């Protein structure tokens, strides 16, 4: 509760650690003061057996960056486990044909064998390009994710992408995205975006064949978990807007190579997609600004920003999307505000929405008593501590003894993280949400969303199985 | 837009006009995609047999395996020890992976760590990175013991387990009684099931080899099981509810059943049941050991019979009625004690179903994939059944176990239109079940896919999926079912007769077309 | 037509076009049918609110009933007593329908006689029937005892029972030793529960009542449970199962598990099991009565309290999470005996259970029928679980059972929208269903034209049922379940979240349409 | 056989009473290929669990019930409508609940206030509330359960008033259930009221259109289907069914069967009443046919189309050479697996010796078979059907069908649902020859490939040699 006690709960906890381990931990756990480097540092590497919840550099690409793309086929290059776990794992949602022309929730691999792994897999995946051609006549791309022993056994992979593309006319990505790489996922979507850049985004730099107009714009960094990206787009097209592409969630290869053409960069998710951002303002001078489509506060502070970007007629349509959609959510804080007022929430996951959903939970007057995030830069937790209220914990790569331990003291009343968390705090009878995949609800994105995201805190929240963990004759 | 009285989640919230109108813009604007009869042009090619032709030609590319990696059968194989951490030696993103999965599946926490390994570790190999995991262990989720496994990468670099453990205990990272088992689990070597194997034999190694001295079999008068890969919590608590009824002193090596079925009860408990070192220790006292799936138990039965000096009695898995009963009788010979009358009227009951329901599975033809020893058990069953196994895949099969399944095929008048496939996957099955249509796939929940893609070409044209094995996703609670014993067969028997049942009155209900056949009673 | 290769049943051989013509030159030449667009138009007609009204002002007319007459009941407790033969006195159109009933639900044969009362026994009496049938009976089926009831026939012609027997013996047709308890079971009165409370008094009645002087409550430290009206043979062995774990000494009074499920060996068991004669003797001197069904044991609860004097617990049926709880803490008091560990961990695991699937019951809407204690139940559960059930239809419940069910839907939020009808038949149901549309039905076989008539309407109105309750006639060895206690609490949860799933999956199967939300993982 | 199936019997009547043991011996003969060696259609003996129904389900659940666009009211308690709701597969073609009524049940629902006080003003209000609730009934017949006669109701007065005040057909019908014997005398009860409520209501009619080939299916109720694959091949041999009693029957069928030239009569038992009746009143002949396997089914069309001209004998020929390659491939896969294998059948009044020329087309040898209601005249037609030394058995109880089969040991058993799981049990295959165990249908050509096929998965499925454990 106080900033003292916070502080003597951190002390009590690293007092299990190793005194390697401590020293390492307590630099990863801070109380916030609303310049992050100066209370807490970020995307170190892992402390060896101690239950990180991170994944690899694989997963940030394939899994995040590469794999929602819908009119293209992804190889996970290796041995058949990673794209297994990976298959239809997340719900970025596409509109297609799977199997024909849309491959999203499919699982192609190379199936490394011992031969390839003594032998090298070059040979195998110029093959396995020319029976994908065959079976699968209308992908529109291949990308080649690379799995761990790719990059140990000396295979050249962007050697096999450049023959077979030349040979066949067609666009093929190498990623260089084995799981060894980096320290989390994170380096995965630099990785991944890295690739975009050399092997996909410059294809139309010659072409101006596309009619633009002043109010293109290019959504970049929503993956469309549960639609997200579909609840943003409506708003933004109702505002006046045109959006040309979406990065990535229903996002085709078409889309991404338009993006240079656009002339306002949406980005939703800093972490994952400020690289190639950064890269379209210097080659192309497309400015990109930062937005935030959680809970109706800063969705409409979202809108009022992108509008002032344009003319006053985009403002003006602003005005008219707000007014439109201003008896719908207010409907919602009625209804559910009073069911979820003064609850507290403790946060984490990735590298955005420990933040980014702050404003939705206090728009139904809850309050984040706690957030952090697996893989997040300093730049993450400088936009964390002016969201998050003063003498809050923050706890950066948090360990699973740690989020129990914490838990136990701050005793919330919701926990919102991931799939590896959930049925920890289920047991302790805390009630559970699934930050990343939405507990296969949502979408949570603009005001259709935000009616979703109110509706499910509230039906766990006040569940009534969190009454009966004690048995009658047990008390 | 939202009704705030009847809220809308994705669906059917992107049904409505203005998102199927801006859909559609999206579509034509800017995705640049192929025409609708296009489409409809090359998914009709893919459901014919020229499609499929071409499909089994296939040497390189893997298409919606059937099959996982190694060291997540050790994690499940090391989970069912007594206060025991799964340990994978290598990058953690495996481990995040393994934990998912079975997160999923059974719907439970899953405890395993890693060690972190990097890019710096891949010139100069773990060895610090197995130091500092193993004394943050133990120091910090305080484990009875620590079984190591080892993701792709420690393989393909060459990493020494058993140097750098001992390494370990000899630096004083951890206490050299602590128990550390190992197994190298290459995932570029066999499957899921293989690591399971691996991880035991290593287990049983690193407490018998060097004791067995003073060991003498038979001397604990009781009986060795091994269960292997098993997902499914009733198989577990069925082999020991039967050995309890026959009154038979037994030893069940791996018993995960209590850390992934802990109560909600106001607690988190990382670490319940499971069997403990001392059984391990004792193993090699017993009369024999019997492999609860011994297609994937080849290294354990080795090392049982190698070293233990056990016969392990040729038995398969104990599915359906004709290998349970085999499986009693080896146990009442083995242990001295008679099969009592309760499992005697338990298999009559089973028998009696049987005849009851024989008219509605008669001839029904079944497409059928999972793991070797589940796979041919369930094969044996639908035989028994008067059923037919048209289509049976099993994508981490060898040539020896097909061998062992056409014999069980041949010698009954069901397996005469019965092919077996090994290492194909499920985009093989998607073109079998098109070109020779079963009546329903019997599966894990990646076959919802394939009942997808049968549906679109038409209704007559579907494929029901029956959800049977690992990983099962997509409904809830699956997983304290039971597929062994007379129990397990009464459980499929009624999912089996049910779903056909269910499909049935689906096809019959249409009013004053189809519904003259749709009886009140069946 | 017919290919030897591929014979068709009646579905869907009536689909081929000679026939489709032949049936087409049926009606329009000789059937002088309504035209179809009537039909469709007097269809719509009976989904309005505007028939539901005409619907609900039924005085006379009975349509769809969801209850049977008493001696169908009386028969059932009969089954419970070891070498019992039920025996209804009147006409055997009753007993061939009654073991029909029970045949198809059960899959199981059904032993009942009768003396076949015929036109002229209407005149003088059935006395000569009872002497010939109980001599008829005793010699060729040599039961134990034989439990009387009456067919409507009998009673209204006013047969007197007790004088009938008592004749029999008197005149030497059987022996006066020869247990022969009796009740009277009108047909036209309540219905077939209360045939069950009748014939169970009945029986202890005979036992008991002229040997009250020695005996002594709480002598043999044990406690009666009288289980009332069941047809699920998981019911019987879960309270079974619940009380040996407790180590509390029990007698089940009328206890049928065992002659409705014998095993299929070669041989035909008339008998089986059952509560025995000295039980019953005995059972005076238990502890106290648990009634497992109050709402339909009414008799025998003013029997066991006035003249066994003992103070039966106010317990309702132990279904869900909270009356399992109280049912166990109310046994624990009686006989002092302390919850175990094991049912302590299993509730655990179904309130586990509970919050691994709330978030796909939560606000599900439910119409659901059946006997009142089953019913009060399965409401309750599913308040618990966080839906609402909207229709409760009782056609055999009474005032104050509706009193009690609306003051526990009072008691949750999850009720305010919730209904309870009695006297009301399922085409009641049926307009509640269409004008106040729910997520799902849950109740017997007859709710599957329920079903086809909503999804006439459309698919978008279809209300899929949930097959719970009796008869089930459509669908094999649900007969086999549990709804009591905690371990049925998890089945029904397990059925009711994979119904949701089950339907989800459906209407999102379509590709490029729905199969967005097509998730792999829920 | 012979002597020994004369012990059997005697032993097995050991364990009766003597006034038992002698009346069932006059219900139990061995064949010798009917008065002169059984008697049946007496009472059955009390307490002796007896296979047979009741007057009511003879009435209501036979032949009244099929009956589509009429409602028929279950007047009585609720327990018979309800034992009998969908229970018997007679196969319709409607819209159940607007125009069709068959699978639903419609009762009266008798309480204390209606045994004391009588039913006929709640019945009266019942018409009134029917008419309003289903608007497109045709008719309404009103199927009298037990109490209806004991307590002095009139519903024919019930009937005529309301039927005359609603310009609508009611039926009023005295099944009671203490009536007769057996399910018998429902079958008369309910001839008797076709004849004097519905068959002559178009006596006077003459708008009807009426050719030479016109004939009424009397006595099939399409179990599964079988009047269905019945009309196909009559209609295809050139005759224009009009009716059909009352499988899938209509009311305006049923009143436009005195127009017809033929009755083709496939159940003697329950329909031989109306069809005396419509010979004497109107000179329609009617005539026996057997539709059970393709020897009686070829049999049956050269005698049906003997009744016409030479064209209908020409498509007579055609429809036989049609499907003779159909039938003939049915018996070249079945037979060698049905060869020799005897049965035993106990079903009600007809199939017990219809349905012997079906299983001897598959090479079977019926060795015993019964009756629950038969009379005299079906025994006759039956020792003709039987061979020499084989088992006849009226209203047998369940301890002597145990008792035979025990000695008999039949490869194959066909009875009803009461005796299905007792001979399972035994490890005998046993299939339903009332409900065709939720198969069929078995009439014609279409139906026989389903009646092998039938009988071949049962008889020769796998779970017969699982019934003993390998340990004993
Ligand atoms: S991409 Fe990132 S972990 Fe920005 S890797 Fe992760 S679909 Fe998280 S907090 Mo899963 S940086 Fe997206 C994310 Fe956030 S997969 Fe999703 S929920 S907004
Ligand atoms: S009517 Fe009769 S008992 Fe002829 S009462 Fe019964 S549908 Fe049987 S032998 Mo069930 S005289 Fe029909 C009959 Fe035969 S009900 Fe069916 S099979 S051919
Ligand atoms: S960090 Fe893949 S699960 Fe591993 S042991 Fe090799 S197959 Fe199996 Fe990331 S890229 Fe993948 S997920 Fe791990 S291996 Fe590396
Ligand atoms: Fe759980
Ligand atoms: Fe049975």
């Amino acid at each position: 509760m106080s900033r003292e006690e916070v502080e003597s709960l951190i002390q009590e906890v690293l007092e299990v650690y190793p005194e390697k381990a401590r020293k390492d931990r307590n630099k990863h756990l801070a109380v916030n003061d609303p310049q992050s480097k100066k209370c807490i540092i970020s995307n170190k590497k892992s402390q060896p057996g101690l239950m990180t919840i991170r994944g690899c550099a694989y997963a940030g690409s394939k899994g995040v960056v590469w794999g929602p793309i819908k009119d293209m086929i992804h190889i996970s290059h290796g041995p058949v486990g990673c794209g297994q776990y990976s298959r239809a794992g997340r719900r970025n949602y596409y509109i297609g044909t799977t199997g024909v022309n849309a491959f999203v929730t499919m699982n192609f691999t190379s199936d490394f064998q011992e031969k390839d792994i003594v032998f090298g897999g070059d040979k195998k995946l110029a093959k396995l390009i020319d029976e994908v051609e065959t079976l699968f006549p209308l992908n529109k791309g291949i990308s080649v994710q690379s799995e761990c022993p790719i990059g140990l056994i000396g295979d050249d992979i962007e050697s096999v992408s450049k023959v077979k593309g030349a040979e066949l006319s067609k666009t093929i990505v190498p990623v260089r995205c084995e799981g060894f790489r980096g320290v989390s996922q994170s380096l995965g979507h630099h990785i991944a975006n890295d690739a975009v850049r050399d092997w996909v985004l410059g294809k139309r730099d010659e072409d101006t064949t596309f009619a633009s107009t002043p109010y293109d714009v290019a959504i970049i960094g929503d993956y469309n978990i549960g639609g997200d990206a579909w609840s943003s787009r409506i708003l933004l097209e109702e505002m006046g807007l045109r959006c040309v592409a979406q990065w990535s969630g229903d996002g085709s290869i078409s889309e991404i190579e338009l993006t240079p053409k656009v002339k306002l960069n949406l980005v939703h998710c800093y972490r994952s997609m400020n690289y190639i951002s950064r890269h379209m303002e210097e080659k192309y001078g497309i400015p990109w600004m930062e937005y935030n489509f959680f809970g109706p506060t800063k969705t409409i502070e979202s809108l009022r920003a992108i509008a002032a970007k344009f003319d006053e007629s985009i403002q003006k349509k602003c005005e008219e999307v707000i007014a439109k959609y201003k008896p719908e959510w207010e409907a919602v804080v009625a209804k559910y505000r009073p069911r979820l007022e003064g609850k507290r929430v403790m946060l984490y996951i990735g590298g955005l929405r420990p933040r980014h959903v702050i404003g939705a939970y206090e728009d139904l007057g809850m309050e984040v008593v706690g957030t952090g995030y697996e893989f997040a830069h300093n730049d993450d937790y400088d936009r964390t501590m002016k969201e998050m209220g003063d003498s809050t914990l923050l706890y950066d790569d948090v360990t699973g003894y740690e989020f129990e331990e914490f838990v136990k003291r701050i005793k919330p009343d919701l926990i919102g993280s991931g799939i590896k968390e959930k049925f920890i705090f289920q047991k302790m009878g805390i009630p559970f949400r699934e930050m990343h995949s939405w507990d296969y609800s949502g979408p949570y994105h603009g005001f259709d969303g935000f009616a979703i995201f109110a509706r499910d805190m509230d039906m766990t929240l006040n569940n009534p199985c969190w009454k009966k963990l004690q048995a009658p004759w047990e008390a | 837009s939202q009704q705030v009285d009847k809220i809308k989640a994705s669906y059917p919230l992107f049904l409505d006009q203005d998102y199927k109108d801006m859909l559609a813009k999206k579509r034509d604007g800017f995705e640049e995609k192929y025409p609708q009869d296009k489409i409809d042009e090359v998914f009709q090619w893919t459901t014919t047999k020229e499609y499929q032709e071409l499909n089994f030609q296939r040497e390189a590319l893997t298409v919606n395996p059937a099959k996982a990696c190694q060291p997540l059968g050790a994690v499940l194989c090391a989970l069912g020890f007594e206060k025991t951490m799964p340990y994978v030696h290598g990058s953690q993103g495996c481990v995040a992976y393994f934990r998912s999965y079975f997160n999923r599946h059974f719907r439970e926490p899953v405890s395993c760590v890693s060690d972190s390994m990097t890019e710096d570790a891949a010139v100069f190999g773990g060895q610090q990175n197995m130091k500092d995991g193993l004394q943050n262990c133990k120091a910090t989720y305080k484990p009875d013991m620590i079984a190591v496994s080892t993701t792709c990468m420690a393989e393909v670099i060459g990493d020494d387990l058993n140097a750098f453990i001992n390494n370990s205990k000899k630096e004083g990272f951890i206490p050299d009684e602590f128990p550390v088992p190992f197994a190298h689990t290459p995932a570029f070597v066999g499957s899921h099931v293989t690591g399971w194997d691996n991880m035991f034999e290593g287990i049983a190694r690193y407490f018998t080899l060097k004791s067995m001295d003073d060991k003498v079999v038979g001397s604990n008068k009781k009986i060795n099981i091994v269960p292997g890969f098993e997902t499914y919590l009733g198989n577990f608590r069925v082999i020991k509810r039967m050995l309890s009824e026959m009154g038979v002193g037994y030893s069940l090596l791996s018993d995960p059943e209590e850390v992934l079925d802990t109560p909600a009860d106001g607690q988190f408990r990382m670490y319940a049941g499971g069997t403990t070192q001392e059984e391990m220790k004792d193993a090699p006292n017993a009369l024999n050991t019997v492999l609860l799936q011994p297609w994937h138990l080849e290294k354990t039965k080795k090392f049982v019979e190698g070293t233990w000096k056990h016969e392990v009695p040729k038995l398969n898995i104990p599915m359906g009625l004709d290998w349970t009963d085999e499986f009693l009788m080896k146990v009442s010979e083995i242990s001295g004690q008679p099969i009592p009358a309760s499992l005697t009227k338990e298999r009559g009951r089973l028998v009696d179903m049987m005849t009851d329901s024989h008219t509605w599975l008669h001839g029904k033809r079944f497409a059928l994939w999972g793991d070797p020893d589940f796979v041919m058990g369930l094969v044996k069953f639908l035989l028994e059944l008067g059923c037919e196994p048209v289509h049976i895949l099993c994508h981490n099969g060898n040539k020896r176990w097909k061998k062992a399944v056409d014999a069980i095929l041949a010698a009954s008048p069901y397996g005469k239109n019965a092919t077996v496939y090994i290492g194909k996957d499920l985009w093989h099955l998607r073109s079998l079940v098109f070109t020779d249509k079963p009546d329903f796939m019997i599966g894990n929940s990646y076959g919802k896919f394939i009942q997808r893609d049968t549906l679109h070409k038409g209704k007559e044209f579907e494929v029901p999926l029956i959800r049977i094995g690992f990983p099962i996703f997509d409904r809830h609670h699956l997983h304290r079912s039971t597929t062994l014993g007379y129990e397990g067969a009464m459980q499929i028997l009624t999912t089996l007769v049910n779903s056909i049942l269910e499909r049935l009155d689906e096809e019959t209900r249409g009013m004053q077309a189809t519904d003259y056949n749709h009886d009140l009673v069946r």
